[PDB]
């Protein structure tokens, strides 16, 4: 359809053109609004106060990664080379070889943490369910020496906590 | 004899206060480097200065407005006087004499 | 020990411009929705100690396109007539006793604009060069608005000294009156010292950084120093003439006490502004003097001449 | 967006305006001050980035 | 803080002005002025003329030199530089400086020479007051606002002020 | 400063005041995008869609996702297009606090910046309960959604919505009839021609313009077409009718929103 | 003897509690900077007061991508700068760039053009990570003037 | 009126707030200074005091104490110390 703004025209007459003559000289409006709309400053201000308090999230977050393993440990990953292929920015980096036994795991595995866009692509792919981005936003250290993980970096810093992500995927898992 | 007292008293502190900061540091040990990378961001700028006139009018047109505010400034102590009719029918004609001064050039400032 | 009620001055007010800087941010936070500086206090008053001392640690440079003979001789002023121009005022008694003094204000208000064209002139091209001269402009259009406005209420009293000023706004508080007039010598000294609505001089908007843009920690703590030497010193004026104390030949600190709770509530007012509006874009900003504030001050001072001669008012004095 | 059949694309050519919204500056603004082509922009809504069609 | 605080200025004054008397560079002549109008404006201050002097600083030194300096932007010189650095500046100087200094040299350095410059006595300010008075406004300068007799003195002022603009609306 | 969050250059011979002439250099951000898209598969290169800009998220990639189902001859299940009106018009809130303020703190505002990103916070929590992340979000595909979203959100969008049309009254006062704002845009940067069609332009700076046209119900997307709305209309073609469009147009919004999570049907996604 | 040593706990403690923080503005990365000075975790008022001019600043900040025609300008503007100054990288795309890594006209990593000291990883740090990579920034001042003049 | 009226909360709010000790140590650790009305157990020095469902985002709240694990003593607070359980409670996830 349609509607029509800015389109209207003064009525022209003395009961009116004083309502603007006695506006413009007068100062009757724009002392409307930041003579008062500002004030209105009596609201509580709204503030996170931070180094204690902290905000909302919601337990499909995306953060800092992990490998889980399961009760007494596997190393849940098979190095089935699938995180690897799904991933756009190609950061990760995998090289199995058969572990003695025989039954296969990894050796090098490598998440870049720049070039890692958090897609959500690799937590998505993954058949055994292993690979996990954790909740914790624990990052930011000095050194681009640094960011580059290794295997035996992920897997404390996802065994630091499993009680956060154990108990977020049960949330979450039955939606997906 | 203690107003100078009061006013070279301000100055030596503040003639003073540059060399404590401007040249203290100034002869530090620091790198310093000569390269010609200072004047920021507008790496070279090769003018003269172009006249732009309504730059300059702005001069002019306030220093003929000031010198009679200058002969307007004793009113207040004629306001003490024998004969008064002398003052008010004199006293209101610099005024108008100011503001007619306006009222002609009002019809050309340009953009101020 | 005239040299020590002098020395006693120039000090204890640093202080104040000083904290300013952290009064900024705590009643302009709170505009916001926030806290002001608090980590490092506890409350933040301690916040300026620690201020102080990164600049003048952190090195000076000059540009190596500069004339350094005025680049000196410019900023050792913008401390002096900032700190000169406190001296004849009254609260209650002055340091010294100027006859006339009032008029003095306008020398020292009048002669400062010529430390703002040597800075920005003294160092380089156009982001200071042609960006220090139109600050120079606005600058003189917003006296002729003030000098009459000032010549008007003295009209109203009598002389040219502020020891009078203080007798004649006894019971009646001199905003009554005038109170057309008081609003314009409101939006003068924040329009003239480049403060909020019209703020071109010092850049953020309009340009990069007006004429500060050059000096390093060094030399620029004195500026940030003396544009704040001139904010609280005006406001610390208009109340001695337009809201009036009491004086009191008896406690005479019962009238600084009840006076800086006036000027100092006066003062947040700069800062209750620089919240809310936005700015002018030069043409507006000096359009709208000749064109609109100037015609009435003329108007009203054919006015406040004829209403004591009209009425056999006239004040008592020479 | 052509696709030639297979799995990779072929040309996937994005346009966002800020080929027409910035294209019209040079024409719209003239003969106004400079302090105004500050706020002329920000009615377009240019946000870069976009360009990179 | 002697009685020669008003020689101290003077000699300052004509010395403030053979700065900018020669050839300065002009943006270091407006520095030969307010220097120069700043002492000027000082010896008025004393002999008791008070308000005539501190207008100089509002009227003139003030409010017209800004003028005088807000242009040398639009007639701008090329390349500024510090004067007496030259060789075509710093000779022209001196001489001057010293043709006072010499005069002010044996001028009076003993009892009298000669006699020209032998009528001028100094030290006490012989003539600097008289007597005593009363007071009005102050005595003197103090009542400088007449629109009571003087009028025709201002009629002109008046008049010849309000035709400096139309002059100046043309030829810009 | 005056980048808006991008880094131009532009470069103008003014005349003594006027400028008369400009012509800004764009290409400072180029990355090298579209010759990159040829080198990746169709859902492994959906991002690069999502950071083409940094405001609105979920409506690029509504606009890849309609490309790709064509070609594909398939359409999504009902519950899916329902979400793609809920986050495809709750960014419209977006880029128009975006618009109205980030544009209007060059004109040296300070509180209409720091009054609003109070609030635009409370929805970036709306785009992390539902799928990952804090901006840049890759959820839309070509199937519809990704995954569901919780047991949760409308009763926090409708906690949350009904609060809101005060906030816009807020930007309101502080603005429309405020004089040193009407002034400083009024009849500025006026174009009305039928060059600003020939030029072919988008929205706003046509709707807002006169000339009337909408893409949004003269073709259908994604069930759009059973939802009721009014494309507010300008009346002169400078710039402070192009403001009053995004505030009548965060008005709008609200609307559908508040129309939008009464019908959505359960279903597969 | 111990004077020095007492000293560096007052000019070691004034130039990490007040920082000047440039900005730069280019891709994605910026909006979640400007959360930062929103008023939810509240970046000034911390001690640390938002954008200044190149002139006064200490710490600039490189969020964004680097192209070719960009770099130009950065390493004229990181001289400028006064001495105890600092390069913290942020975002994944100046650590290595991102993605467009591979492009022809990113340049590859923006530790290549300057001296960078701390970092922080991916598409936009969460506006949290970023503050936890200045109280690194703040706790990265351990370093003394002294054991300069005063050893050797 | 109002002068009497909210200073009622505040004046217990530092009288029966650890007295005057037990109130200038929780200010200047920050300015968060009202004080909750329950607790938490958890865990080694750090408290969770809880709000009492009067605020959303600020209702949450935490207290660091001193030398968790090799550690400067307290005016060190960073924020990643939140044992690795909290994050279940504290960021309001749960
Ligand atoms: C010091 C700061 C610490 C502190 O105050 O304790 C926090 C403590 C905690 O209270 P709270 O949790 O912040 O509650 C806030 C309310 O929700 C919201 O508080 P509020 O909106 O009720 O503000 C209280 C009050 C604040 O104003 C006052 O300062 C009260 C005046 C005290 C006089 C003694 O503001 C007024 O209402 C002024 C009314 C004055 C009467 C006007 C009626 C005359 C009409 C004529 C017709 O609050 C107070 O102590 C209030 C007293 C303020 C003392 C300030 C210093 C003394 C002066
Ligand atoms: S997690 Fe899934 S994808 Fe990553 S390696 Fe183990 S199996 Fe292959
Ligand atoms: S996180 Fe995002 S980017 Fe890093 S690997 Fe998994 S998908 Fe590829
Ligand atoms: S991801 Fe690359 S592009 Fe998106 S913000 Fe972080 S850096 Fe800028």
């Amino acid at each position: 359809t349609y509607k029509y703004v800015n389109l209207r025209e003064p009525s022209m007459d003395m009961k009116s053109v004083t309502d603007r003559a006695a506006q413009t000289l007068l100062w009757t409006e724009l002392i409307r609004g930041l003579g008062m709309t500002l004030s209105y400053l009596f609201r509580e201000p709204a503030t996170i106060n931070y180094p204690f308090e902290k905000g909302p999230l919601s337990p499909r977050f995306r953060g800092e990664h992990a490998l889980r393993r399961y009760p007494s440990g596997e190393e849940r990953c098979i190095a089935c080379k699938l995180c690897e292929a799904v991933c756009p920015a190609q950061a990760i980096t995998i090289e199995a070889e058969p572990r003695a036994d025989g039954s296969r795991r990894t050796t090098r595995y490598d998440i870049d943490m720049t070039k890692c866009i958090y897609c959500g692509f690799c937590q998505e792919a993954c058949p055994v369910d292993a690979i996990v981005e954790g909740p914790n936003f624990e990052f930011s250290t000095e050194t681009h020496e640094e960011l580059l993980y290794n295997k035996e970096k992920l897997l404390n810093n996802g065994d630091k906590w499993e009680a956060e992500i154990a108990a977020n995927i049960q949330a979450d898992y039955l939606y997906r | 004899m203690n107003l100078m007292l009061a006013l070279l008293t301000n100055f030596t502190l503040a003639t003073l206060l540059v060399i404590i900061a401007f040249w203290l540091p100034q002869l530090n040990v620091y790198s310093e480097k000569t390269s010609p990378y200072e004047c920021g961001f507008d790496p070279m700028g090769s003018a003269r200065l172009p006249f732009s006139m309504k730059f300059f009018l702005v001069a002019i047109t306030f220093l003929l407005f000031d010198l009679e505010i200058a002969l307007l400034l004793p009113l207040p102590w004629a306001s003490q006087t024998a004969n008064l009719n002398t003052m008010l029918t004199m006293a209101l004609f610099l005024i108008i004499l100011l503001a007619v001064s306006l009222a002609y050039e009002w019809t050309q400032k340009g953009l101020e | 020990m005239f040299m020590i009620n002098i020395l006693m001055l120039i000090i204890p007010i640093l202080l104040a411009v000083a904290f300013l800087t952290l009064v900024e941010r705590k009643v302009l936070g709170y505009m916001q929705l926030r806290k002001g500086p608090n980590v490092v206090g506890p409350y933040g008053l301690l916040q300026p100690i620690a201020d102080a001392i990164k600049l003048f640690i952190k090195e000076p440079l000059r540009p190596a396109t500069s004339s350094a003979s005025m680049f000196i001789l410019a900023p050792i002023m913008a401390l002096g007539l900032a700190l000169t121009m406190w001296i004849p005022l009254p609260m209650p008694y002055p340091l010294i006793n100027m006859n006339l003094g009032v008029l003095f204000m306008l020398a020292m208000s009048s002669l400062a604009v010529y430390s703002i064209l040597w800075s920005g002139w003294a160092s380089n091209s156009k982001y200071a060069l042609i960006g220090a001269l139109r600050a120079v402009a606005q600058t003189i259009s917003y006296e002729v608005t003030l000098a009459i406005i000032l010549l008007s209420v003295l009209l109203m009293s009598g002389s040219f000294t502020l020891s009078t000023l203080i007798t004649t706004q006894e019971q009646m508080w001199l905003i009554l009156p005038a109170w057309p007039l008081a609003m314009m010598w409101f939006i003068s000294t924040l329009a003239e010292t480049n403060r909020a609505p019209f703020d071109l001089t010092e850049g953020e908007s309009e340009l990069v950084s007006g004429f500060n843009v050059e000096y390093a920690a060094g030399p620029f703590a004195l500026f940030f120093m003396a544009e704040y030497a001139n904010i609280i010193m005006m406001n610390i004026f208009t109340a001695i003439l337009f809201l009036g104390t009491s004086h009191n030949p008896h406690m005479p600190e019962l009238y600084t006490i009840n006076f800086t709770i006036k000027s100092l509530l006066l003062t947040m007012s700069f800062l209750w502004i620089r919240a809310s509006y936005p700015r002018f874009r030069y043409d507006q900003l000096m359009h709208l003097l000749w064109k609109n504030f100037l015609p009435l001050t003329l108007a009203l001072c054919m006015w406040h001449v004829s209403l004591p001669i009209l009425t056999s008012g006239i004040p008592p004095q020479t | 967006l052509v696709s030639d059949g297979s799995s990779r694309p072929y040309r996937c050519k994005i346009k966002a305006p800020g080929f027409a919204h910035l294209a019209g500056l040079d024409k719209m603004s003239k003969g106004h001050m400079l302090a105004d082509v500050v706020a002329i922009i920000g009615t377009q809504d240019i946000v870069f980035g976009e360009v990179d069609r | 803080m002697m009685l020669y605080i008003v020689f101290i200025l003077s000699v300052i004054f004509v010395m403030g002005f053979v700065g900018f008397s020669s050839k300065p560079s002009p943006i270091y002549g407006g520095l030969g002025l307010i220097v120069s109008g700043g002492v000027g404006c000082g010896i008025v201050l004393n002999f008791g003329g008070s308000f005539l002097g501190l207008m100089v600083f509002l009227i003139y030194l003030g409010g017209m030199m800004v003028v005088f300096g807000y242009t040398t932007a639009m007639a701008t010189e090329q390349y500024p530089e510090i004067w007496l650095s030259n060789k075509a500046v710093l000779g022209a100087f001196v001489t001057g400086l010293l043709m006072e200094f010499f005069m002010v040299y044996y001028v009076l350095k003993d009892k009298e020479v000669e006699v020209v410059f032998e009528f001028n006595g100094l030290g006490d300010w012989v003539i600097y007051d008289t007597g005593d008075s009363g007071f009005f406004s102050e005595e003197a300068m103090g009542i400088a606002a007449l629109y009571s007799y003087g009028t025709w003195l201002v009629i002109v002022t008046g008049w010849s002020l309000l035709i400096g603009v139309v002059v100046i609306m043309e030829i810009t | 400063h005056p980048a808006a969050h991008g880094v131009l250059r532009l470069v103008m011979e003014l005349s003594g005041e006027m400028v008369r002439k400009c012509d800004p250099h764009i290409g400072l951000l180029h990355r090298g995008t579209e010759k990159l898209i040829e080198y990746k598969t169709y859902l492994q290169a959906l991002p690069y869609f999502d950071r083409l800009d940094y405001v609105s998220m979920m409506c690029n990639e509504q606009a890849y996702s309609l490309a790709v189902e064509k070609l594909l001859n398939i359409q999504p299940p009902p519950r899916a297009q329902w979400i793609r009106v809920l986050f495809g018009e709750i960014t419209r809130l977006l880029n128009h606090i975006m618009a109205v303020t980030t544009h209007a703190l060059d004109i040296g505002a300070m509180t209409p910046f720091f009054w609003m990103f109070e609030e635009r916070e409370k929805m970036f929590e709306f785009y992390e309960r539902v799928s990952g992340a804090r901006m840049h979000a890759a959820y839309v595909r070509p199937g519809g959604v990704h995954q569901d979203l919780p047991l949760g959100l409308m009763d926090d969008i409708y906690e949350f919505s009904k609060n809101f049309s005060l906030r816009i009254d807020e930007l309101e006062e502080m603005l429309t009839n405020n004089r040193i704002w009407r002034n400083r845009t009024v009849d500025i940067g006026i174009v009305t021609a039928e060059d600003a069609l020939n030029y072919g332009f988008s929205g706003v700076m046509l709707r807002g313009s006169g000339i009337q046209w909408d893409l949004r119900k003269t073709q259908p997307y994604d069930v759009y077409d059973q939802v009721e709305f009014d494309v507010p209309i300008g009346s002169r073609g400078d710039c402070y009718d192009r403001y009053l469009c995004r505030v009548e147009e965060m008005r709008q919004s609200i609307r559908i929103i508040s129309q939008c999570l009464n019908k959505m049907p359960p279903g597969e996604i | 003897e111990y004077v020095v040593a007492k000293l560096d706990d007052l000019i070691n403690w004034a130039r990490r509690s007040s920082l000047w923080p440039m900005t730069f503005g280019l891709a994605c990365c910026a909006v979640e900077m400007m959360h930062m000075a929103a008023p939810r975790y509240d970046m000034d008022r911390f001690g640390v007061v938002f954008r200044a001019s190149p002139r006064q600043s200490d710490v600039m900040i490189v969020a964004g991508t680097l192209t070719n025609k960009m770099a130009p300008a950065l390493r004229k503007v990181y001289d400028q700068m006064p001495e105890p100054r600092y390069v913290v990288s942020m975002g994944s795309c100046a650590n290595g760039g991102g993605y467009y890594h591979y492009s022809y006209s990113v340049v590859r990593g923006c530790d290549r053009i300057v001296p960078v000291d701390i970092y922080v990883p991916g598409c936009p740090p969460t506006a949290e990570a970023l503050l936890y990579g200045i109280l690194q920034l703040q706790k990265k001042i351990k370093r003394e003037k002294r054991l300069r003049i005063w050893y050797r | 009126m109002e002068l009497l009226q909210v200073l009622k909360r505040g004046l217990q709010q530092v009288s029966g707030h650890g007295g005057l000790r037990g109130y200038l140590r929780v200010l200047f650790r920050a300015n968060d200074v009202r004080v909750g009305t329950l607790v938490g157990e958890d865990k080694y020095g750090n408290k969770y005091y809880e709000d009492n469902k009067q605020f959303f985002g600020r209702h949450r709240w935490v207290i660091y104490t001193t030398e968790m694990n090799g550690k400067n003593t307290f005016w060190d607070v960073d924020g990643s110390m939140v044992p690795p359980e909290w994050h279940r409670w504290l960021h309001c996830m749960t």
